């Protein structure tokens, strides 16, 4: 049977998202690395096999020990098993007397990130809705506090972006990289925020984050910041919806108003001072599916975090749309 | 390192050797008594190959001393367990672990 079956059989009230403590090392050490998949800012991602089964191994470099730690810490203390959230398997610290090596094992998805996918493919109206719907579901699942044993505290991502969403073979998405996530422990009205020299990717930072006004003592502030970023992601997707051959080239949000690798200051000028947002083509107003997407984008982009849509609501209006088009 | 205190005697002579697979039942706790893992709760024995470092050092050296059938308390110091890092969400940094181990058999 599969690693996912295994994770299920070994589950006990008290277990985390993946395998039990000792089993994690057992599996991590038995994995056979196959090929480097990507060399991101935070270490390499390898395709690996475990007793034949394909798995994903992110090997972090010294500097992100804190990102490695937080992501693993979250999957471990928060029950996160959802079809729209990257499946966690095990974390391992393999320090050889020569050089420490931080491992993160998870499900494998050949397509890679939404970013790689959108660069490679244009998408259908249906494909767009699948991508967006599933992204909203994943995010709505993270943001939600679920009562009970199989429960879960609310979580804010803090670094949502094309590159942190993976797309499965069935055209659906799952959110990944929980290295900067914050947990809401409503049982003490506290916000668990882990220490890291790292902060969100600058082009996706919400206005309140760019200008430092975000009230970090209120959990809602974090969810609202994610929404703004999800909105930019929806823009990236819609931009690639191809209807009758017409679509755009892939682009990151603010690609036209900002230099590559934007500084907080540069993003701040465009987003807070100039109050600009990515361009929404007039043509999207004709086709109903893009019109709903466009309306969602705008509801995600208000400077005032409190006026933004909720991940659940986006999930809902997207569900209604999905049924009016089979 | 590791201290091994017998709780129940084994056959007294069958000690795991490098390369063999140990099958055991365990329950891990932090010094204060809070459990953090237990193959017993799972009702499924845990298996590891001695020598390939699939387990912490205190285990590889601690179980190498029980003989088949033995049940013992392995008290492992941080440098023989998860050291300074600890294990995210489960084991605090600089944690001394206490395991209740039973070597069921070898393969």
């Amino acid at each position: 049977t599969t690693l996912k079956d295994l994770i299920y059989d070994m589950t006990t009230s008290g277990s985390g998202s993946g395998l039990p403590l000792l089993v994690q090392r057992t599996i991590a050490r038995t994995i056979v690395l196959q090929e480097s998949i990507g060399k991101g800012r935070f270490g390499e991602v390898w395709r690996g096999k475990w007793r034949g089964e394909e798995v994903a191994v992110k090997i972090f470099s010294s500097r992100e020990e804190r990102s490695w730690f937080r992501e693993a810490e979250i999957y471990q203390t928060v029950m996160l098993r959802h079809e729209n959230i990257l499946g966690f398997i095990a974390a391992d610290n393999k320090d050889n007397g020569t050089w420490t090596q931080l491992w993160l094992v998870s499900d494998y998805h050949e397509h890679g990130s939404l970013f790689d996918y959108l660069n490679r493919y244009t998408v259908t109206v249906e494909g767009m809705i699948k991508l967006a719907l599933s992204t909203a579901s994943g995010l709505a699942h993270l943001h939600m506090e679920i009562v009970g044993t199989q429960g879960k505290p609310a979580i804010a991502h803090r670094d949502l972006k094309s590159k942190n969403i993976l797309v499965k073979k069935n055209g659906t998405c799952c959110i990944a990289d929980l290295g900067l996530a914050v947990r809401h422990d409503s049982a003490t009205d506290t916000i668990d925020i882990a220490p890291n020299h790292r902060v969100g990717t600058k082009r996706y930072m919400a206005p309140e984050v760019l200008d430092d006004s975000i009230n970090m003592k209120h959990f809602e502030s974090f969810k609202r910041a994610d929404i703004y970023a999800m909105g930019l992601v929806f823009w990236e997707i819609a931009r690639r919806c191809s209807i009758g051959g017409i679509h755009e080239d892939y682009q990151l949000p603010y690609y036209d108003l900002v230099p590559s690798d934007p500084s907080v200051e540069e993003m701040r000028k465009v987003v807070c001072e100039q109050k600009l947002r990515p361009n929404i083509p007039n043509r999207w107003q004709s086709c109903e599916a893009l019109r709903v997407m466009a309306k969602i984008m705008r509801e995600c982009w208000y400077a005032n975090g409190a006026a933004r849509l909720t991940a659940l609501r986006i999930k809902k209006t997207l569900s209604q749309l999905s049924q009016q088009e089979g | 390192g590791v201290q091994v205190e017998t709780i129940s005697p084994g056959d007294g002579r069958t000690f795991p050797k490098r390369g063999q697979t140990c099958v055991v039942h365990y329950t891990g706790m932090l010094e204060d008594g809070k459990k953090f893992d237990s193959s017993r709760d799972r009702n499924k024995p845990f298996k590891f190959m001695l020598g390939k470092q699939e387990v912490i050092r205190g285990w590889e050296e601690g179980v190498a001393q029980m003989s088949v059938g033995q049940r013992a308390k392995l008290t492992i110091s941080p440098d023989y367990a998860y050291g300074a890092t600890g294990h995210p969400g489960i084991i605090p940094p600089h944690a001394t672990l206490v395991f209740d181990v039973e070597l069921l058999k070898l393969e």
